[PDB]
């Protein structure tokens, strides 16, 4: 299967500053990487679908981009909101497949 | 709107068929594809699988064929049925469209001989 | 806006479509010219009402909301005017979504006509991409 790496697994940073997350696979999938937030006792919310194209709904401090193999989830000023677990999926190939996660905490 | 909702046993023993049911409200399952998506206790997410329009089915090979997904749609509801379960299947279950605009509030389900 | 055949290769390729679901680029471009001749604007009314909109004539009985079509489904939860811009990004989310079901690219009946069992390849062959 596509396999997603994840990167770094975990990323402290203080609200106001800004922070990239990495997702990379382990091979091709285009633009076909999807972004994903969850918070403890709940379901992932859709960030960014299909590497860069914005969400009705989200926040436009977030932001993404990438292709092939290489993708990054940015967080342009973190806000307190934004604590919790980054997760990205591919949607090129079947099985669907997620990466590892990438934990978001204050510093 | 649109609005789902988890359904079902939170323990089960192992070697039974473990069963879920995702109520949609505010249109039709005849009008999108649906979809399951468990998390470990590892914060590890998987990809179940999804049943689409045409009633056509996608199962993640990793499930090796223990798994069912079906719709009712007089009841606007769809399944997920996961055979022989074991203490690896202990997870966090989701429902949610294929698109991921819409998902359920997840439910813990607990494999055990307890 | 008319696609040249290397243009809409080059785009669809950005958009992600080269080996999506086990669908070689060929497969999108030969799709395109057969169902629209790479026209993003054409549109044809079919006798259930419904109507045929894009560069890959997606239905508006199953896949989009025109708001004028009887028994409409919107699979692609998007409304058919936006799969008539020149900008292919909604055409493209929507045919993935498609293709995502059993019946893969057989739902485009030009497709399966004209381009299923052919060289498809050819379709991308003398591009720069």
């Amino acid at each position: 299967d596509i396999v997603l790496t994840q990167s770094p697994a975990t990323l402290s940073v203080t609200p106001g500053n800004s922070v990239s997350l990495s997702c990379r696979a382990s091979q091709s999938i285009g633009n076909n990487l999807h972004w994903y937030q969850q918070k403890s006792h709940e379901s992932p919310r859709l960030l960014i679908k299909y590497a860069s194209q914005s969400i009705s709904g989200i926040p436009s401090r977030f932001s993404g981009s990438g292709s092939g193999t290489d993708f990054t989830l940015s967080i342009n000023s973190v806000e307190t909101e934004d604590f919790g677990m980054y997760f990205c999926q591919q949607s090129n190939s079947w099985p669907y497949t997620f990466g590892g996660g990438t934990k978001l905490e204050i510093k | 709107d649109v609005q789902l909702q988890e359904s079902g046993p939170s323990l089960v023993k192992p070697s039974q068929t473990l069963s879920l049911t995702c109520s949609v409200t505010g249109d039709s399952i005849t009008s999108d594809y649906w979809s399951w998506i468990r998390k470990f206790p590892g914060n590890r997410l998987e990809y179940m699988g999804y049943v689409s329009a045409s009633g056509s089915t996608y199962y993640n090979p990793s499930l090796k064929s223990r798994i069912s997904i079906t719709r009712d749609t007089s009841k606007n509801q769809y399944y997920l049925d996961l055979n022989s379960v074991t203490t690896e299947d202990t997870a966090t279950y989701y429902c949610a469209n294929w698109d991921g605009d819409y998902w359920g509030q997840g439910t813990l389900v607990t494999v055990s001989a307890a | 806006k008319v696609f040249g055949r290397c243009e809409l290769a080059a785009a669809m390729k950005r958009h992600g479509l080269d080996n999506y679901r086990g669908y070689s680029l060929g497969n999108w471009v030969c799709a395109a010219k057969f169902e629209s001749n790479f026209n993003t604007q054409a549109t044809n009314r079919n006798t259930d009402g419904s109507t045929d909109y894009g560069i890959l004539q997606i239905n508006s009985r199953w896949w989009c909301n025109d708001g004028r079509t009887p028994g409409s489904r919107n699979l692609c939860n998007i409304p058919c005017s936006a799969l008539l811009s020149s900008d292919i990004t909604a055409s493209v989310n929507c045919a993935k979504k498609i293709v995502s079901d059993g019946n893969g690219m057989n739902a485009w009946v030009a497709w399966r006509n004209r381009c299923k069992g052919t060289d498809v390849q050819a379709w991308i062959r003398g591009c720069r991409l």
